[PDB]
């Protein structure tokens, strides 16, 4: 019975892909080829955090725009002021192969999770003022590669298992699973609605799925290796992935089709992060080659690169408010760009 | 997407020949380092040989060397395996797989049951 | 006119030759980035010792092996020429401190990882600077500026005895001590090496190692060694006064400055490693 | 100058710095080691022998020579190492152990193996191979229902090297065998590397003690190498 | 070539 | 099992897709939109930068 269902599916992705090159009238590049470029940006290194024994994982920025969070190979997490560059706080973990991070809309907790495959939630305003582990979501069978918090009482987590979940913090239960993809799932990135999240896997693909419905809303492909970030844009109808295949796509989620594309001869390296800033024009993007690079979103262009990293770029984050960017390489160092 | 289409299998007589075709789409075929892999009934994924991305580097394993031969042309992209002097013990499902990154020289996982990048497999038969 | 116009020229080749090398060593010890190590400190110790002997010892002595006089004022006589022996006892106790590291660092890999601490490495440059100085005292007024056939001169015009005993106490912590402590750690160090107790590749690094340490070994004993025999030739023997003895004190200098001008280059840039630090401050 | 809440953080910030400066003290002195190995192999065996001195990664703590060891064995994972591997591009040594006795999942080993010895992240960490169960293989080899040539055909032109060393009273089929294979990896290891890292092949039984010895001591020429490149003596 | 800025200076007064 | 598979590609077929020319103008749109408000792209002066030295 599979014989007929195997050309079924290559029928049905047929004329899925029929119907998605039916829309595509012009590329982007012929409408804002007449936009005036961004021309050179350059921005130094404002301040430098220091004091990581291991190699940075994780990164994430608050909603105050001043505080950061980092994690260590060594099993700490490490809250800093960028303001005034002093160490705010100072969390050691159970498991030293911590690979991602998260902190909450509100400030209160902080969430981890690694090689492990326990996701630890901290809170941070104690009655006595000390850290201590708050809640240890267990139930996964995969490491965990990435963690969001939509609410003070939910969290949405992203495991090794091809599969990622909701969690009520509140109960400890997983609330919801989402299950298809046929790879890793390397990274997440939250709506401004916090109603849909993309996810992209192992695969050279991704899926935008609904938090209400836990269904898969849609799927995008078109990469060609291993998908490791997704960002978000500032509107909600576009994200950007990175892949290993030195190149960046930029979709669009009313359309369904590749929109955009970054890619150059002087890239062999693999991508590690994206994010964009507040207006949308500019998209940075850290490589394997020790530096990042910021790209024109409207014109594919090469506006600015940031180098002074020693080791291998593992995570990139803009603020909020998009006055500093904050990144973070195996070299132990916290740069702040402006 | 990445399609890997296999053909040339089927049913044959022990001791003829066989050319298996693979055929790629929807990447760059000259930049990846490819593979064959074995499966049999009722047993694991088993590596069988393997090619570089510029045609050199050609590795096989103990149990076809001298038999079995993997060439690829990057004109048309296409990986081609001939095979010669078939035993009755060769009859197993064959795999193209591809390499997980490109401009590399080691690649993971291509053994994996549940890997990404491979296609559906053709069968070959080795019997009367 | 041989022995007329090349001595300043090769003066200024081993001034620069030591200066590109120095600053060579010291842009990538600095710059790049992980400069706090004890073997990144140690080196950058005998890098600074060794920059600051030549700017020291190379252009005053040149000047005063080429002009007739003493063209400087009163305080550039007795300042530099103690700043001379200062920087060359730094370096070489720089050099015994280096071989001590290596040695515990070679003998015990493991059960010497609590004591190599950057702070023991900055007590030790702190030590070898101070016993530096405390040998060095003497020398703010052992040279100092006279008269001689109506011309100013620097001279060390000291009475003989005193002089002497000097020499000889300089000559025994500067050269005797150090020579003796580098061989007796050097060979320890490559009899462990070297012990009874697989591959053509830790063969190969084993001989790259004697050879270096034999070649650092054989350098550090025969740059000083005609210098200080000049010295005791001097105070022991006839010493005429002739071309030939104007040419071999010329060449005694010559291979003096040729210790501080190679060191750098056996040291640091001399290993595939260390190299890569061009890559980075490009 | 400043406030009371400035000089309060910078306080907290201060003793903050002076707790994982404490901390470094004990970070640095303890070995992190992975261990890697297919099923079948032994790996419970050997961490059960050296314990007498869904969780992800099993960490195994023990004391040698009052030098600290911290082995971690992978655990839960669904046989997927082509991401998480990075995650070790610091470890001092990986532990690769490797079943001798299964000739059918030999080659499968060195599949392992090599990708290991050409990984564009692991070009700095040594491999320390654990041949593991050579008893099995003995007698195998002695059985003589078992041809090794029929799955390696450069078995048969291979023979005993001159400058073999094997313990007293052994076969020399057994010691050929043992030889072989152990050629095998060491011709995958020497192909690349470029003196970056050395592989210490070992012949363990499963039922010895003195392999935790062996490893401490590799350990130990290991950190020789890395004070090889400090002194830039190579 | 002895200088009187030389010998002067190697031997001392 | 592929049921699944192909339930989800039949889902995921009928979807009310737009022209990609419509959504090109409206990303270029919100981006000139915001040019004004963006740090990165416009640097402010360092009076008010908190970033500052
Ligand atoms: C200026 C004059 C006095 C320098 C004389 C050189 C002497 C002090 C140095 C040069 C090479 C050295 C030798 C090198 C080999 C070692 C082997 C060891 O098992 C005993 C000491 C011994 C034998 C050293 C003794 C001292 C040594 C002979
Ligand atoms: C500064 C110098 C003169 C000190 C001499 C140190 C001696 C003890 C060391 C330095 C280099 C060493 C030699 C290096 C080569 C090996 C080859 C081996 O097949 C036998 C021992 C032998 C021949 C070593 C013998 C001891 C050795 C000679």
């Amino acid at each position: 019975e599979l014989d007929q269902l195997r050309q079924e599916a290559e029928q049905l992705k047929n004329q899925i892909r029929d119907a998605r090159k039916a829309c595509a009238d012009a590329t982007l590049s012929q409408i804002t080829n007449n936009i005036d470029p961004v021309g050179r940006i350059q921005m130094r290194t404002r301040r430098t955090l220091r004091g990581h024994l291991a190699k940075i994982y994780a990164m994430h920025w608050g909603t105050d725009s001043r505080l950061l969070v980092s994690a260590s190979q060594d099993g700490k997490l490490i809250i800093w002021d960028s303001y005034t560059t002093n160490k705010v706080h100072a969390i050691p973990l159970r498991s030293s192969w911590v690979m991602t991070c998260a902190y909450a809309p509100s400030g209160n907790y902080v969430a981890c999770g690694g090689l492990d495959n326990i996701c630890s939630i901290y809170n941070l305003k104690t009655r006595e003022g000390n850290v201590r582990v708050s809640r240890e979501l267990a139930g996964h069978t995969g490491y965990l590669s990435c963690c969001r918090f939509l609410d003070d009482n939910q969290i949405v987590t992203s495991s090794g298992d091809t599969t990622c979940a909701l969690w009520d913090i509140e109960t400890g239960q997983q609330t919801t699973t989402f299950t298809g993809h046929t790879g890793d799932v390397m990274s997440l990135s939250l709506a401004p609605d916090t109603r849909l999240f993309v996810s992209g896997a192992c695969d050279a693909s991704a899926k935008l799925w609904d938090v209400r419905e836990g269904m898969c809303r849609q799927t995008f492909t078109g990469h060609e290796s291993d998908i490791n970030a997704i960002c978000f844009f500032p509107n909600g109808n576009a994200f950007a992935t990175g892949s290993d295949d030195a190149t960046c796509r930029l979709f669009d989620l009313r359309a369904d089709q590749e929109l955009m594309t970054y890619s150059h001869d002087n890239i062999i390296c693999g991508i590690t992060s994206v994010s964009f800033s507040k207006s949308g024009r500019l998209l940075l993007a850290g490589y394997d080659d020790f530096n990042c690079n910021v790209w024109d979103a409207l014109k594919a262009d090469r506006a600015g690169v940031l180098a002074g990293h020693d080791n291998r770029v593992s995570c990139l984050g803009v603020t909020d408010d998009g006055m500093a960017v904050a990144t973070g390489s195996w070299d132990s160092f916290l740069k702040i760009w402006n | 997407q990445v399609q890997l289409q296999e053909s040339g299998g089927g049913l044959v007589q022990p001791g003829g020949s066989l050319r298996l075709s693979c055929a790629a789409s929807g990447f760059t075929f000259s930049n990846y380092k490819m593979n064959w892999v074995r499966q049999a009934p009722g047993k694991g994924l088993e590596w069988v040989s393997d090619i570089s991305q510029s045609g050199a580097s050609i590795s096989y394993t103990g149990s076809v060397k001298g038999r079995f031969t993997i060439s690829r042309d990057n004109a048309k992209n296409t990986l081609y395996l001939q095979m010669n002097s078939l035993k009755p013990e060769d009859t197993a499902v064959y795999y193209c797989a591809r390499c997980p990154a490109p401009f590399t020289r080691d690649c993971f996982d291509v053994t994996s049951t549940t890997y990404a990048y491979r296609g559906q497999g053709t069968q070959v038969t080795v019997s009367s | 006119h041989p022995e007329a116009v090349i001595v300043p020229l090769l003066f200024a080749l081993i001034f620069l030759v030591g200066t590109v090398g120095n600053t060579l060593v010291l842009a990538v010890l600095l710059r790049g980035g992980q400069a706090v190590s004890t073997t990144n400190l140690f080196i950058l110790n005998l890098g600074v010792a060794d920059l600051c002997f030549i700017l020291c010892c190379v252009p005053f002595q040149a000047t005063i092996y080429t002009l007739d006089g003493w063209v400087f004022g009163s305080l550039l006589c007795k300042a530099v020429h103690f700043l001379i022996f200062l920087t060359m006892h730094a370096s070489s106790f720089t050099l015994a401190a280096v071989s001590l590291d290596r040695y515990l660092a070679i003998r015990y890999p493991l059960h010497s990882r609590e004591l190599r601490t950057p702070r023991n490495a900055l007590a030790a440059i702190g030590l070898i600077w101070g016993l530096s100085l405390l040998f060095s005292g003497p020398y703010l007024s052992y040279y100092r500026q006279s008269q001689l056939a109506n011309l100013t001169v620097c001279h060390p015009a000291w009475s003989a005895p005193r002089r002497r005993a000097m020499d000889i106490c300089t000559f025994v912590f500067s050269y005797l001590l150090p020579v003796l402590v580098l061989g007796l750690t050097y060979a320890r160090t490559l009899r462990y090496l070297w012990r009874a107790v697989a591959g053509s590749g830790a063969r190969r690094a084993k001989r790259k190692v004697t050879r270096m340490i034999l070649i650092v070994a054989a350098l550090f004993c025969l740059c000083w060694m005609p210098h200080h025999a000049l010295i005791l030739c001097v105070w022991f023997g006839q010493f005429p006064l002739t071309r030939a003895t104007y040419a071999l004190r010329i060449l005694s200098h010559l291979v003096s400055y040729a210790n501080s001008c190679v060191n750098p280059i056996v040291y640091a840039l001399v290993s595939k490693h260390f190299r890569k630090g061009f890559r980075t401050i490009c | 100058t400043l406030s009371a809440e400035d000089k309060a953080a910078v306080e907290r910030s201060k003793m903050i710095e002076k707790q994982l400066q404490k901390d470094k003290q004990v970070y640095r002195r303890t070995l992190r080691l992975l261990l890697l190995g297919a099923d079948n192999s032994g790996k419970s065996t050997i961490v059960k022998q050296m314990r007498i001195y869904t969780s992800g990664i099993f960490e195994t703590k023990f004391q040698v020579d009052k030098v600290n060891f911290h082995m971690f064995d992978v655990g839960a994972q669904r046989d997927e190492r082509r991401k998480w591997i990075q995650c070790f591009n610091d470890v001092t040594a990986i532990i690769f152990v490797v079943d001798s006795s299964d000739y059918n999942r030999l080659q499968e080993a060195l599949n392992d193996f090599k990708s290991i010895w050409n990984n564009r992240w692991l070009r700095t960490i040594s491999v320390i191979l654990f041949l593991n169960k050579q008893d099995l293989l003995a007698e195998k080899v002695l059985a003589g229902k078992s041809k090794i040539e029929d799955y390696f055909p450069e078995f048969a032109r291979y023979t005993t090297p001159e400058d073999a060393t094997p313990e007293p009273g052994e076969d020399p089929r057994v010691t050929r065998a043992k030889y072989f294979i152990r050629k095998e990896f060491v011709d995958i290891s020497t192909a690349s590397g470029d003196g970056r890292h050395i592989c210490y092949p070992h012949f363990t039984c499963a039922v010895d003690t003195e392999n935790a010895r062996r490893i401490f001591n590799d350990c130990k020429d290991i950190i020789l190498q890395m004070n090889l490149r400090e002194y830039n003596l190579v | 070539g002895w200088t009187l800025n030389s010998a002067g200076y190697l031997l001392g007064p | 099992q592929a049921r699944k598979l192909v339930e989800q590609l039949k889902m995921e077929a009928n979807i009310d897709r737009i022209k990609v020319s419509k959504a090109a103008a409206d990303l270029m749109a919100y981006c000139e939109a915001h040019a004004k408000e963006d740090p990165l792209l416009t640097p402010v002066p360092a009076s008010e930068n908190p970033f500052r030295e």
